[PDB]
């Protein structure tokens, strides 16, 4: 699975 | 011993539509998944024969994850452009590289999550998987927000959890492709330039994984500074190529040997014309 | 684009070139930044119609790499080349195919 993506 | 690696690229195209987002995943040196936001109704798609048999919920789940990541970096591109106070008329890029290296025991060796902005380090998860290193002042903006939100803990849970478990599933489902060590097919070619000088080129073809060592020796003395060594390239079929060439006097070809080291070779190879 | 890098270019075939036998012509572009790039494969100076390319990825230093490839059958006097344009290049780069490289 892809990981969670965090808003810069 | 093995690694699961994901690469995200997001960039803006001022005047030419929304930003674009592309993601790819690899197990070691073999790609197995892609996502492209420029597709209409974009999906995460298999890019390896072995990963195809994965349950349909895997592809539905990762499609919604990738679409959400794409939306997040579209807004993120404006956030970071604003921190640097850059013009909206310029194109800029956010990249992300994350994954895990697993050892023989089936446990985490190292996890990582790094972002770049315009081709330079922006923020990176530290090796303790609990704190962030920001590369400049603008990246401190991101760093403060990610600390207060506690995102390092979500990274740690993924890297020490799902990442390892998914690397091991992929390794088993693609064992015949991923657990091979194909040696190179090696030969030397011979290209006369003049009556006194010729080019010797030592080839390594069709090998996997990408790591290889190619060297020329002149009566046993290394010739690295005299030789031309090209960067390792994909052959298009899931393997790699490389060569090293050397200009040699027209009667002295026999005094030179090429040496090839690679994982699939039981012993290192020595070739000579 | 703060840090920009011009691409390296290699043009080669998947298998060693034997005339009259089907092969693949490869143009490998690597080490560039940013990601937008124009790669064309030329036969005798004219762009080849069906050219595919790998999915965009990048290396440890964040520089991008792409493989462009097309099915082809090498002959003795047919000339093949790769034309690359990029924001770092004031003029396009054309690298000819050389079956010995």
């Amino acid at each position: 699975d892809f990981a969670n993506t965090f808003l810069p | 011993f093995h690694s699961l690696r994901y690469f995200y690229t997001a960039w803006s195209r001022p005047g030419s539509g929304e930003p674009r987002f592309v993601a790819v995943g690899y197990v070691d040196d073999t790609q197995f998944v892609r996502f492209d936001s420029d597709n209409a109704s974009p999906r995460a798609e298999p890019r390896a024969p072995w990963v195809e048999q994965q349950d349909p919920q895997y592809w539905d789940r990762n499609t919604r994850n990738a679409r959400d990541a794409a939306q997040t970096y579209r807004v993120g591109l404006d956030n970071v452009r604003g921190y640097y106070n850059q013009s909206e008329a310029g194109s800029h890029t956010i990249q992300r590289m994350y994954g895990c290296d697993v050892g023989p025991h089936g446990r985490l060796l190292r996890g990582y999550d790094q972002l770049a902005y315009d081709g330079a380090d922006y923020i990176a998860l530290n090796e303790d998987l609990r704190s962030w290193t920001a590369a400049d002042l603008a990246a401190q903006n991101t760093r403060r927000k990610w600390e207060e939100a506690g995102y390092a803990e979500r990274d740690r849970a993924y890297l020490e959890g799902e990442c390892v478990e998914w690397l091991l599933k992929h390794l088993e489902n693609g064992r015949e492709t991923l657990l091979r060590a194909d040696p190179p097919k090696t030969h030397i070619t011979h290209h006369p330039i003049s009556d006194r000088e010729v080019t010797l080129r030592c080839w390594a073809l069709g090998f996997y994984p990408e790591e290889i060592t190619l060297t020329w020796q002149h009566d046993g003395e290394d010739q690295t500074q005299e030789m031309e060594l090209v960067e390792t390239r994909p052959d298009g079929n899931g393997a790699f190529q490389k060569w090293a060439a050397l200009v040699v006097p027209s009667g002295e070809e026999q005094r030179y040997t090429c040496h090839v080291q690679h994982e699939g070779l039981p012993q290192p190879l020595t070739l000579r014309w | 684009s703060h840090i920009q890098r011009t691409p390296k270019i290699q043009v080669y075939s998947r298998h060693p070139a034997e005339n009259g036998k089907s092969n693949f012509l490869n143009c490998y572009v690597s080490g560039f930044h940013p990601s937008d790039i124009e790669v064309d494969l030329l036969k005798n100076g004219e762009r080849i119609e069906k050219v595919e390319h790998s999915d965009l990825s990048f290396s440890k230093d964040w520089s991008f790499y792409l493989l462009y490839y097309t099915e082809f059958t090498p002959t003795e006097k047919d000339e093949y080349a790769c034309r690359v344009n990029h924001v770092t290049l004031s003029q396009p780069k054309i690298v000819k195919w050389d079956r010995d490289m």
